[PDB]
């Protein structure tokens, strides 16, 4: 569905004339293919089916009930992140009409959307290689889809170089397996898993842990998340580490088969370093796209834990935090980008220069958000508290998942590690919050007339005109009560997480 | 000599040398895989080899195109 | 019962290189494009193929 | 019929209020009715849902069997297992009670958001009257945690100048720690696949093990009881925290970490519980010792109270670890006489000392009973049973806790006996101050204490005499479940 | 694990075809129209522009509905492949499926039907495309090869089932049966 | 099964009432959309409820060749 409606989006995009609402309503169709790729997997694709594991197109690529539920995941966050593009997210055309400009916007997500379904089903290295790339080049391309943006061109020549070295040490781990044995299948390389190097493997770990931002390899994704606009830091943020770490936990699942202790130590110390810098590393900073790329550096590598460990439990530990990070990390944005209507109009010091491309850019433009909108505030809150672990968010539980893995599996010094890297994370988390509302009472008596929703025209005076659209406010509303009333589902949804199975059976 | 990074003095001092050494770094390990796949007398691996070209040559493209934009953002005032 | 239900779950059975799971069903070679018989050094019989092994389905 | 009722009825009541308050928000630069006199219709409210909890109570304490041994009203819920006993059922009462008494005590001290704080008051209340009544340690740990997030967001907004510091204080210490109270949590639920009370009680542990599990909880509970030398959150806490919020913190979370031991403690790591003894009362003692000295030399009113909380419940601390009946039943009958005196000193100070003349440093005020002789009158009183004189129920569970501690240890144990010298030091040395010498050359003649601030005084003040004077209502309840927490073999 | 009997683990693109139920036709007559409908659905929900109502170009109901139909085709081909795999209720399908193949084994034919594929691209074939509906909504790939890998037996045909008696059907050995690899390999064994 | 699509139904009056307070209008401004938000959320109810009543049948029969597996290494 996704391939044959593509290229039909590609040659209709080119043919219909240049124009912001053309471009809006193809966005519309994208969403449309999307739903309706949904649609066909869930038809198709059942978790029981799946548990035992089919290989397709002559082998090179492997489906499971692990492997499905990610693409499944991926679909419905790419819903989500399609109706940010698809519908107003302030109302205002010239904060709004970015989106819009573009017209291969909803074409690039496209292109990327099958590397990110097909990545965690390779069963071959050559075909391993080959969706890597193509995953790769679609961020590079959406990453330098604003070309009149001179932070967006540089982010982009970064993103090119650090990946293709990336890239190479993939290929190179990948080169270095067949020189060995000759073989470029995986299960047959898993019949050799115990007469080769498995440190190639690590090298192959190595290049998947660069595209994920985890440390000593971290500085490129700080730096190219907050140059990026928002719209597209949203995206590059999440939807790679969605594929990435499934298959970095099918990699790991084969590596335990020898059980290599130094392998563990390697990963582990990579961790280790991990969650200092990523709690340290927000404590002294200005920028709220740089405090968030921190907090995935650290949310990730929570989740490397639980795939480092490789047991029954990561199972559970590592499906559920994935699926609640997405739905935060979609909130928390979606939040950011609408609260850009709350900025005050110069009407000067330290020669602030902001642009339409990140209208938020700074912790502190969250001021008086409890005044401006309690509900939206309240939503941020309860958003932030779960990337804390406040109980019963589903923050904590996705950490107390992560931690029964962690000390089931003997990792009692990363377990204490990362409970006081959440602690020391908990410091900047709270300067939003900080932000958000503790000067209330004394601004409670002032008088905003120069923010950006004020220059909206009214229609009639008398219709009660919303300030915030009704498809991203609902959106909004749903996820946040999601993440809020967690408790009333939480144990039929870790029963779902019970039955999604590697290759575990009995 | 290598495990002092001695690769890191070799690459020169332009960007477009950066893409130039990721050029060679790729080509090292389709070498690599021709050597393999001959000794074998495996013609997978020299499918392995010939895709590995063929994506390096897609690699050098993409990011050239960004270098062009790049360079031209600067020189974009166009006023004459 | 709940206990119980979780020790079942939560338990880990061993792997090691002598017993793991290899997802390939069928033995490669009964057709190559051409010159199919080599130097004969292929002793793998597919008219008495013994059965292969199969996967186990928990749920069915 | 406890735990359901009161979740969903708190629960529409917060949606009631937020249904009204929040309607005309939409721009509109309206008047409207219910934000007349300070919102007093939508206090009025949130008030009558916190004197309504209380009744859900009283429902299922005509039913509570004391003679019933095991936990009773068992209820399922959530997919928890709620249920109360002895200890539980007298601890839920004092923290719903002290609902409307919290809410009384900001009815017209506050700069505006009534609506917000009314519906945070009542949230804490419920969250922490929910912890005495689950049945297992994860529900237990996310009800001890759950209760940051209102109280961080009240403290900050409705905090005094240094509300700020306040608000990192308490979102970090009693986060940081109770992380390693998660981390004994999560080796119940892998070894054992349950963290049921019930389940985890009968099961003997390796020696080792239950030396790590006691120290990971241990660092939860004693940073919130607070114990020395993790104690310094508190005094900036209080110091700057809203009135209502201090009764809560003083009245009822403090009060947790006492919970805390008879639930993840005692019954479940009653060998290791034995052997770290000794330390607790060695850092107990000191703490109460400390705190009395370091008490001496503070000059903020609200911060001499917090240091007063601070030994009382060191004291509460040495009571409970005692493995004698006289010492566990006085912890927790000061516990309960604590949760109504020490409110009461910080109404006296932060609420009606600092309600008229905004200002905590103790050198602007004396000889208050000139002009002041209704609040001088409860000052005294409350100070006398701050310092465990009789007729008040803290020197019931003072003199039983002592007790307990001296039949426990009784070399070491008998130092528990300088609370009854070191209160009276630092909390007389207050009060002699304040109600000696000629009225105060900085304050100006106002009015005195009002009904609604004597009628907060009066109802913290009955509770403590009944108890002082007649302890067998509290002291029924408790005899059987207190019993079930003693570890010994006599042969 | 609702399980029914095996039919074609690899049906080819004609047999999914045919095969459909008036449901897959009404499925794919939904998917169709349902493109359109969304559209206008996305609309009334929140206009494109402005705050009223306005209905989307034609231009843009032409590719919806184009892209609809084939996302209509891809939902009813999926329903009917789960009928050959067993996954889904198929006693009709199983009726009409055995008898295809009694007929064309009473006729001395293939039931798999004669191909121009050479007996390594037919099983290099089967591979390719078996079970690649799994991927039908990521990107197309159908079996249009008569190929001899559909993992079923042939000698299953040849009992009788209730309801098949009245069918008089005579059915050779299966190594009389032309464009079978039990009845090919007479004079070598390298070459059919 | 009533009650449970009762309470998705309300969840969804919730999740359209905390739009509401989002976008500044009062409770009562578009009466219909309370009808769409909960039907929507019935719908995924009805979803929920047979994903969780499929899970249970998958769980137990599970369940049984696992406690196979732990008596023979409880032997
Ligand atoms: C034939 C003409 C056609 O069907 O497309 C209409 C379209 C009309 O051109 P136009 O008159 O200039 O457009 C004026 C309006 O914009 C026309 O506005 P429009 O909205 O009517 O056209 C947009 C079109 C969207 O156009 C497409 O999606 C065509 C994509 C084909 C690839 O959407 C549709 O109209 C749906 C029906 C036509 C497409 C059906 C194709 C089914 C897939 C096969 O013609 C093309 O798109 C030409 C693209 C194909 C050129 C030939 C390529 C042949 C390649 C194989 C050669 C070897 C054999
Ligand atoms: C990330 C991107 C990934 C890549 C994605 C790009 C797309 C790749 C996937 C493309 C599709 C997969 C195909 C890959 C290459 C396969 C090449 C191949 O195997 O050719 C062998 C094939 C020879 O193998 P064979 O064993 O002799 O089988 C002969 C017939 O194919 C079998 O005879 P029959 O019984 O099926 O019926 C013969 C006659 C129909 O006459 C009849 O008697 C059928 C009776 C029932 C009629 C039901 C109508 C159903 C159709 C509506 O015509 C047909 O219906 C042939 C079926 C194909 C229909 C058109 C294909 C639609 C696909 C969209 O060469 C062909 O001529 C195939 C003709 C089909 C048209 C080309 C198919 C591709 C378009
Ligand atoms: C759009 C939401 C659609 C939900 C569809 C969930 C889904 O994909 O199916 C559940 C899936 C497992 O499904 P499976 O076991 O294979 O088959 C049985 C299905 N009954 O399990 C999964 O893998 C799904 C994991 C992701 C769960 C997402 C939960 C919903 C996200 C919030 C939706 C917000 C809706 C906002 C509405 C905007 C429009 C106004
Ligand atoms: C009772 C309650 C207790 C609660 C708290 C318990 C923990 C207490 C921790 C005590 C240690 C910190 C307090 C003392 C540090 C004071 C730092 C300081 O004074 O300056 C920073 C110092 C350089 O000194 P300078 O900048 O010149 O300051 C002037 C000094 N005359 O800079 C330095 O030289 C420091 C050494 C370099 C940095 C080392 C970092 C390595 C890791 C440190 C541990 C972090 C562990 C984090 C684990 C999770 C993340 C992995
Ligand atoms: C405001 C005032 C607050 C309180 C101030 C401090 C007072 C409380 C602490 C002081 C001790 C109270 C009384 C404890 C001693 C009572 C026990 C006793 O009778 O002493 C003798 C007894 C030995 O008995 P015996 O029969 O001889 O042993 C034979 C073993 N085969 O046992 C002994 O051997 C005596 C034990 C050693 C003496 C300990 C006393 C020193 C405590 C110092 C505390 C720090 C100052
Ligand atoms: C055959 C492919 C083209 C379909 C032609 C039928 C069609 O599009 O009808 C025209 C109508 C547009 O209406 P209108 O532009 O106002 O009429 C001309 C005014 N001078 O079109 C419409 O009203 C839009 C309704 C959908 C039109 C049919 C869309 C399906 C096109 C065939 C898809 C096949 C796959
Ligand atoms: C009328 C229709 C309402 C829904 C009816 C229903 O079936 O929902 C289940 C439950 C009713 O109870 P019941 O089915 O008998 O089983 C006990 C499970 N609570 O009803 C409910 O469970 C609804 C509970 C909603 C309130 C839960 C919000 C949690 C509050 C924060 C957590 C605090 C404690 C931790
Ligand atoms: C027991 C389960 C309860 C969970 C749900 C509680 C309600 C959530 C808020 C939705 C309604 C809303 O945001 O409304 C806002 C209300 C009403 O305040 P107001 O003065 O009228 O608003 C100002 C508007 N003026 C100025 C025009 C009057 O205030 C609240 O925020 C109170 C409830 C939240 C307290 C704790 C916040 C952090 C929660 C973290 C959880 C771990
Ligand atoms: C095991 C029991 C653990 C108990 C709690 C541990 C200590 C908590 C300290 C409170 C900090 C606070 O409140 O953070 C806020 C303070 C603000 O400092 P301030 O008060 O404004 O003064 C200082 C500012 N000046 C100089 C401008 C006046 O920023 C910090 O310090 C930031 C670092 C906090 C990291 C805490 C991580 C703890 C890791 C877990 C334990 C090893
Ligand atoms: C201004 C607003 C402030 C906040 C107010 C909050 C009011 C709450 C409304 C009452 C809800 C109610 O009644 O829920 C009850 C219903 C029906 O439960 P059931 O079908 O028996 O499920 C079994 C329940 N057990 C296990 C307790 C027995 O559950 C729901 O629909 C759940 C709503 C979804 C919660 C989000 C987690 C699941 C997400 C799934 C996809 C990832
Ligand atoms: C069978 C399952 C689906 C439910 C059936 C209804 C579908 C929606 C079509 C109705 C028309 C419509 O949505 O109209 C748009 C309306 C109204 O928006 P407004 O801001 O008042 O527009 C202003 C118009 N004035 C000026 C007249 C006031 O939006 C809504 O009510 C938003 C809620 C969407 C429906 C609930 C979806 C729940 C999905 C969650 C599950 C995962």
């Amino acid at each position: 569905m996704l391939f044959t409606s593509l290229l039909l989006i590609i040659v209709y995009g080119s043919l219909v004339n240049k124009s912001h609402l053309l471009t809006k309503l193809i966005n519309r169709l994208g969403l449309i293919i999307i739903i309706y790729t949904l649609l066909i997997h869930l038809n198709i694709n059942t978790l029981e089916n799946l548990s035992i594991g089919i290989n397709m197109f002559n082998n090179l690529l492997l489906i499971n009930s692990f492997n499905n539920t990610i693409i499944e995941l991926i679909l419905i966050i790419c819903i989500l992140y399609v109706l940010l593009i698809s519908f107003n997210i302030t109302g205002l055309s010239i904060i709004d009409n970015l989106n819009y400009s573009k017209r291969t916007f909803i074409v690039i997500v496209l292109f990327n959307i099958i590397g990110l379904t097909l990545l965690p089903l390779v069963n071959d290295i050559m075909i391993l290689f080959i969706i890597i790339e193509l995953q790769s080049y679609s961020l590079y391309l959406l990453t330098a889809i604003f070309n009149e943006s001179h932070n967006s061109t540089k982010s982009a020549l970064y993103y090119f170089i650090v990946g293709s070295i990336a890239s190479f040490i993939i290929l190179d781990a990948t080169v270095s397996i067949y020189d060995d044995l000759g073989l470029t299948n995986i299960q047959y390389i898993l019949m050799y898993i115990d007469k080769l190097e498995i440190f190639d493997l690590l090298c192959l770990l190595f290049g998947l842990f660069i595209k994920i931002g985890l440390a000593p390899f971290y500085s490129y994704s700080i730096t190219i998340y907050s140059l990026s606009p928002t719209i597209i830091t949203n995206y590059i943020s999440l939807m790679p580490k969605l594929s990435i770490l499934t298959l970095i936990y099918i990699i790991m699942h084969y590596i335990n088969i020898v059980n290599n202790t130094d392998l563990n130590y390697v990963i582990s110390f990579l961790i280790l370093i991990s969650m200092f810098i990523g709690s340290f590393g927000g404590l002294n900073v200005i920028r709220i796209k740089t405090l968030l790329a921190y907090s995935s550096l650290l949310n990730v590598s929570y989740m490397l834990l639980a795939i480092l460990s490789n047991s029954n439990e990561s199972i559970i530990a590592y499906i559920y935090y994935i699926i609640q990070y997405s739905l935060t990390h979609i909130n928390i944005f979606s939040i950011i980008l609408v609260i850009s209507i709350y900025l005050p109009i110069m009407n000067n010091m330290l020669n602030v220069m902001i642009t339409k491309y990140s209208p938020i850019e700074y912790i502190n433009q969250l001021k008086n958000l409890f005044i401006n909108n309690i509900f939206i505030a309240i939503a941020l809150c309860i958003s932030i508290f779960s990337l804390i672990g406040i109980p019963p968010l589903t923050g904590f539980y996705g950490k107390y998942l992560v931690l029964i893995s962690g000390l089931n599996n003997g990792y009692v010094l990363l377990s204490i590690v990362l409970i006081i890297a959440s602690s020391i994370s908990t410091v900047y988390y709270a300067t939003i919050l900080k932000v958000l509302s503790f000067d209330t009472l004394s601004f409670k008596d002032i008088i905003s007339n120069n923010l950006i929703i004020n220059t909206s025209p009214e229609n009639n005076n008398n219709e009660i005109k919303p300030e915030i659209s009704n498809v991203i406010s609902y959106v909004i509303s749903s996820l946040t009560l999601i993440i809020l009333l967690i408790i009333i589902q939480y144990e039929n949804i870790v029963k779902g997480a019970y039955l999604v199975l590697l290759y575990n059976w009995v | 000599m290598d495990l002092i990074l001695l690769m890191l003095v070799a690459v020169g001092l332009n960007i477009i040398d950066i893409y130039i050494m990721i050029e060679i770094l790729i080509m090292g390990c389709t070498v690599n895989t021709i050597y393999s796949a001959s000794l074998d007398n495996d013609m997978i691996g020299l499918i392995y080899s010939l895709i590995q070209i063929i994506i390096a040559g897609v690699e050098s493209a993409i990011g050239l195109s960004i270098l062009v934009n790049y360079n031209r953002i600067r020189n974009s005032e166009e006023i004459e | 019962s709940t206990a119980d239900l979780y020790g079942l779950i939560s338990f880990t059975p061993k792997r090691d290189i002598h017993h793991y799971v290899i997802r390939v069903d069928e033995v490669p070679g009964k057709h190559f494009p051409t010159n199919t018989t080599g130097n004969f050094g292929n002793t793998v019989d597919f008219e008495n193929l013994e059965p292969r092994r199969k996967p186990i389905n928990p749920y069915l | 019929m406890l735990v359901q009722n009161l979740i969903i009825f708190n629960i529409i009541g917060i949606v009631l209020l937020v249904l009204l308050n929040n309607n005309n928000n939409g721009i509109l630069n309206k008047k409207s009715l219910l934000t007349i006199k300070n919102e007093l219709k939508l206090k009025q409210i949130g008030l009558i849902i916190s004197i309504i909890n209380i009744l859900i109570i009283i429902e299922n304490w005509i039913g509570f069997n004391s003679n019933y041994y095991g936990f009773q009203n068992i209820e399922r819920f959530l997919n928890i297992y709620w249920g109360i006993d002895g200890i539980s059922l007298l601890l839920v009462l004092l923290t719903l009670i002290l609902g409307p008494i919290a809410i009384l005590s900001n009815w017209k001290n506050l700069k505006g958001y009534y609506t917000y704080y009314v519906i945070s008051i009542n949230m804490l209340v419920i969250l922490m009257a929910l912890n005495f009544i689950c049945l297992d340690l994860v529900s237990f740990y996310i009800l001890f945690e759950s209760t940051l997030a209102p109280l961080f967001l009240l403290i900050g907004i409705y905090g005094a100048n240094n509300k700020n510091k306040a608000a990192y204080y308490v979102l970090i210490y009693t986060l940081a720690s109770s992380l390693f109270m998660l981390l004994s949590i999560v080796i119940y639920y892998i070894i054992i696949n349950s963290t049921d009370y019930i389940y985890i009680n009968n099961i003997i542990l390796s020696i080792n093990l239950q030396s790590l599990l006691f120290i990971g909880i241990i660092i939860g509970i004693a940073v919130k009881t607070p114990l020395m030398p993790v104690h310094t959150w508190l005094p900036t806490v209080h110091s700057e925290s809203p009135l209502g919020g201090s009764i809560l913190l003083a009245g009822v979370i403090l009060k947790l970490a006492i919970y805390g031991v008879i639930r993840l403690l005692l019954p479940n790591l009653s060998e290791i519980s034995m052997m770290f003894t000794p330390i607790i009362y060695i850092i107990s003692i000191l703490t109460l010792i400390y705190s009395s000295l370091i008490t001496l030399k503070q000059t903020d009113l609200k911060v001499i109270i917090a240091y007063s909380s601070i030994s009382h419940l060191a004291v509460c601390m040495i009571g409970i670890f005692a493995n004698n009946l006289i010492g566990i039943n006085g912890s927790l009958i000061l516990c309960l006489a604590h949760g109504f005196v020490s409110p009461a000193l910080f109404i006296l100070v932060g609420g009606i000392l600092y309600d008229r003349y905004h200002n905590r440093l103790i050198n602007y005020y004396q000889g208050l009973s000139t002009f002041m002789p209704i609040f001088s009158i409860y000052l005294v009183v409350f100070s006398f049973c701050n310092t465990g004189t009789p007729l008040s129920g803290n020197f019931v569970g003072e003199f039983l806790s002592i007790t307990g501690a001296v039949i426990r240890h009784p070399i070491i144990g008998s130092l528990t006996a300088a609370s009854v010298l070191l209160s009276a030091c630092y909390q007389m040395k207050l009060t002699n101050r304040l109600t000696g010498s000629v009225f105060s050359q900085y304050l100006h003649i106002t009015n005195d204490v009002t009904n609604r601030e004597i009628f907060l005084l009066n109802w913290l003040l009955i509770p403590t005499i009944i108890i002082g004077i007649y302890p067998s209502f509290v002291t029924n309840i408790l005899n059987l479940a207190s019993s079930t927490l003693i570890y010994s073999v006599l042969i | 694990m609702e399980t029914y009997e095996l039919i074609d683990s690899d049906p080819k693109f004609s047999r999914v075809v045919r095969y459909f139920r008036p449901s897959d036709y009404l499925t794919w007559a939904l998917g169709t129209i349902g493109a359109p409908g969304l559209m206008v659905l996305f609309e009334k929900i929140e206009p494109a522009k402005g705050n009223t109502f306005k209905m989307p170009p034609p231009s843009i109901m032409r590719i919806a509905t184009t892209i609809g139909f084939f996302g209509g085709f891809y939902y009813a081909y999926t329903s009917s492949t789960k009928r050959f795999w067993g996954y889904s209720e198929n006693a009709k399908e199983v009726a009409k499926d055995r008898y295809e193949v009694k007929k064309a084994l009473s006729e001395k034919k293939s039931p798999y039907g004669s191909s121009l594929l050479n007996p390594y691209q037919q099983d290099m074939s089967a591979r390719n495309s078996t079970n690649s509906q799994l991927l039908l909504a990521i990107f197309p790939w159908f079996n249009v090869a008569n190929h001899q890998s559909h993992g079923i037996d042939l000698r299953k045909y040849y009992e009788v089932r209730d309801g098949e008696e009245n069918w008089n059907f005579t059915l050779p050995p299966l190594d009389q049966v032309k464009d079978l690899d039990v009845a090919q390999y007479k004079e070598y064994s390298n070459y059919p | 099964m009533i009650a449970s699509l009762a309470g998705w139904g309300l969840f969804g009056v919730t999740v359209r009432a905390y739009q509401q307070g989002i976008r500044k209008v009062p409770f009562s401004y578009y009466p219909l959309g309370y009808v769409y938000s909960a039907l929507g959320w019935v719908a995924f109810g009805y979803g929920f409820n047979l994903w969780t009543e499929r899970n249970d049948k998958l769980l137990e029969k599970r369940v049984e060749k696992l406690k196979e597996s732990r008596n023979l290494r409880l032997s």
